[PDB]
């Protein structure tokens, strides 16, 4: 097995093993690591509770020097998710000498980081909705120039999410 | 385990997360 298959089956088994709270993670079929699935949830007391998020990972040749791409497949309003759903924060973008607009030498993606440390990092991200890539520009002027109607757009989210 | 469990465990926390964000949406 190359170095991206034993990185991701390392890093499955962790999470088989010790399963994080509002997350669950893992290759939709096991003869091909380099595709996952990832439920997430909205964390209680904030505007996204509740709300269950399916996103899929697809992980490069040359994990874990490379981060996946994550897209989320179900709707979603946020400023920092793309409206086709790729997720755009600084941990998913590969070091490089192209700002693409993230911050000021902003945090790039590292071998240290990992699946579960990424989708910790989206669950904060809901929490926080942390204007750091103006990925939906409609979302992230709604955060800022009408938060309560943004609130308001989040509780449909959960609730289409939900099914209900 | 096998990969036939992890996949079917994993394929039951996914129903079980939604299962139980529902009701903690309806309950709130």
């Amino acid at each position: 097995a190359g170095t991206a298959l034993k990185r991701l089956m390392a890093e499955y088994k962790q999470l088989t093993l010790n399963p994080p709270e509002g997350i669950v993670a893992g290759p939709m079929n096991e003869e091909n690591f380099f595709e996952w699935e990832a439920l997430i949830m909205g964390p209680e007391d904030t505007c996204f509770e509740f709300g269950v998020f399916p996103a899929i990972l697809s992980f490069p040749l040359d994990y874990p020097l490379s981060p996946p791409k994550m897209r989320f497949t179900c709707e979603m309003f946020h400023p920092n998710i793309y409206p086709d759903g790729r997720v755009c924060i600084s941990i998913l973008h590969a070091p490089g000498d192209d700002p693409m607009g993230y911050e000021s030498s902003a945090e790039r993606w590292s071998p240290v980081q990992s699946v579960e440390k990424i989708l910790l990092s989206v669950v904060s991200m809901l929490a926080e909705p942390n204007d750091e890539s103006g990925a939906n520009v409609d979302a992230s002027k709604m955060w800022r120039d009408d938060r309560e109607q943004f609130y308001k757009i989040a509780k449909q989210i959960v609730q289409k999410s939900l099914g209900l | 385990w096998s990969a036939d469990e992890r996949q079917r465990m994993l394929v039951q926390r996914k129903d079980e997360l939604l299962q139980q964000a529902r009701k903690r949406f309806l309950n709130k």
